[PDB]
């Protein structure tokens, strides 16, 4: 369950990404693929080498989903409905692969926001990467 | 799996730099303060009732101490991290009984604080190379479950 | 989410269960305790042996929350918040040990009910304690 | 953390009762269903639309055969799953990228499949018994990651 405390530091974190959402959402995507290699074989089409035009666009389109779900914290099954049934229904991504790319979007604001990313507001992303994370998970069926 | 000679460069070039004095108490506080349930773990260390209680708590932070310095002897010893690491998975698993997935989180949340105090310095690569460490560490300490 | 097959399948296996729900419950601590060691350090106070009436006792107040979560399945983040806050806030369960309690009341369900426990069941099962078990540990802060 | 004489008993007489030809197919079936992602590793098996195509489908049976007679391998090597597993493992892990918490699933879903089948002989201790087993293949399975 996400505080109003929790709302508003992830608000705030987010808020200081400003231009940078994109290349933060792709350099996530960069350390998710090096760190962890079994998350490679979702993008077959996708050469995922150091400034990939493809990899780029893509954490492009995963910032525009953090930020929607951002944006509608409170009304967050609804906002990413869409987005949930892709990842379980066609992608058929394993849930464990989610807690690895919220682990590396957490390093990629560390790496970013040194000033913004205190153990409160740490917490708060935690929760928040993994309601979103819940979500997208929500329609195994 | 473990590490190529240019990752063990990464990952001890900049390990050099790291406080070690600071950094352990910074892994472990923060792990408190995200993971709260760890907190069952430490009912005599006093007040953990607020994230700066936590984090300026001299007791964390003497302990923070530590573990770092077991990170820093797995360091010292990645090709021997079982050898290493079995009198803290005896006390971690056989008297604590510390669920093992705590320490791929306390591995990750230690990631997070790199990657906090060296910025940009810590690369998609270097991580890379920590997380190979860290895991390690956490798969070295949960052997006695094994 | 649950569906409703979900939902119905599950109401239909727990219906079946019968005056037998506080003993199941009872039953499958005991498989947890047994299987997962690191589990019986929540109960000190408990004596955790065979026919212990302790774990009976307790047994049946598992069941029961778990009867409540079935009744109301549409609303259940509401029918056990009491549960959650005392799991999180008190006794700082450890998240993890929700899946091996979920597996142990599987195993229970799957030992005395042959008929009910299809695949199709099983799976509405697994959903179902995974959402339980989710409100239960929705309250860390 | 191995069986007891005990342990090996109960597991070994219960074992001796299993349908080789029935018991895998079930327990991938049931994988296949219950975690419908674990699906995406079965493209070329044809129709899993339904518990019912999954369950009755040729394939998943005849895998599911193999990968029983590697849990048996495994109960006559419980002192050594990392040898008996390595070429598995190569495979799952190095080949499929298969994250190696499905294999802690399959082991409790063939749990599962087991008290399904034998009831009230499939007692706690029994299971007890029968997760160290699970839990070891899981383990030596995902030896290449480690
Ligand atoms: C917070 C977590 C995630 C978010 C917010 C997210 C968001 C998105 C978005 C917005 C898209 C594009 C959908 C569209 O264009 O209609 C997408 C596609 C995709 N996602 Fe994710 N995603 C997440 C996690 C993951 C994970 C963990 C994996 C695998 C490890 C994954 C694998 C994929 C793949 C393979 C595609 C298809 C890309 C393509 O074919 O172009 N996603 N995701
Ligand atoms: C990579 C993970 C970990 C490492 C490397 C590590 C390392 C250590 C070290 C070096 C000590 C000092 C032992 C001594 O005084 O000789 C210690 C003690 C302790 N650890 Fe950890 N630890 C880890 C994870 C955890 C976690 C996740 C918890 C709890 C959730 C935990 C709970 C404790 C407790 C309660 C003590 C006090 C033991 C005592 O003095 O009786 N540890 N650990
Ligand atoms: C579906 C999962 C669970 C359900 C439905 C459940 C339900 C309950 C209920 C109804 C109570 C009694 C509350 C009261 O009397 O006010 C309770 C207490 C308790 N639970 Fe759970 N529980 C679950 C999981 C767990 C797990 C996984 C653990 C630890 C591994 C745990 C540890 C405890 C402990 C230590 C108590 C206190 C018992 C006492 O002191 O008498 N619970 N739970
Ligand atoms: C305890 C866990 C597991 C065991 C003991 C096991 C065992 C086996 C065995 C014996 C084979 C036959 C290899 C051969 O033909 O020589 C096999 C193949 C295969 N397994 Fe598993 N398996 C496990 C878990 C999994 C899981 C969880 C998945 C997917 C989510 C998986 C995916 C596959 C696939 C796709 C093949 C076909 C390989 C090929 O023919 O190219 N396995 N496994």
């Amino acid at each position: 369950v996400l505080s109003p405390a929790d709302k508003t530091n992830v608000k705030a974190a987010w808020g200081k990404v400003g231009a940078h959402a994109g290349e933060y959402g792709a350099e996530a995507l960069e350390r998710m693929f090096l760190s962890f290699p079994t998350t490679k074989t979702y993008f077959p089409h996708f050469d995922l080498s150091h400034g990939s035009a493809q990899v780029k666009g893509h954490g492009k389109k995963v910032a525009d989903a953090l930020t929607n779900a951002v944006a509608h914290v409170d009304d967050m099954p609804n906002a990413l409905s869409a987005l949930s049934d892709l990842h379980a229904h066609k992608l058929r991504v394993d849930p464990v692969n989610f807690k690895l790319l919220s682990h590396c979007l957490l390093v990629t604001l560390a790496a970013h926001l040194p000033a913004e990313f205190t153990p409160a507001v740490h917490a708060s992303l935690d929760k928040f990467l993994a309601s979103v994370s819940t979500v997208l998970t929500s329609k195994y069926r | 799996v473990h590490l190529t000679p240019e990752e063990k460069s990464a990952v001890t070039a900049l390990w050099g730099k790291v406080n070690v004095d600071e950094v352990g108490g910074e892994a472990l506080g923060r792990l408190l303060v995200v993971y709260p349930w760890t907190q069952r773990f430490f009912e005599s260390f006093g007040d953990l009732s607020t994230p700066d209680a936590v984090m300026g708590n001299p007791k964390v932070k003497a302990l923070g101490k530590k573990v770092l310095g077991a990170f820093s002897d797995g360091l010292a010893h990645l090709d021997n991290l079982k050898g290493t690491f079995a009198t803290l998975s005896e006390l971690h698993c056989d008297k604590l009984h510390v669920d093992p997935e705590n320490f791929r989180l306390l591995g990750n949340v230690l990631v997070c604080v790199l990657a906090h105090h060296f910025g940009k310095e810590f690369t998609p690569p270097v991580q890379a190379a920590y997380q190979k460490v860290v895991a390690g560490v956490a798969n070295a300490l949960a052997h006695k479950y094994h």
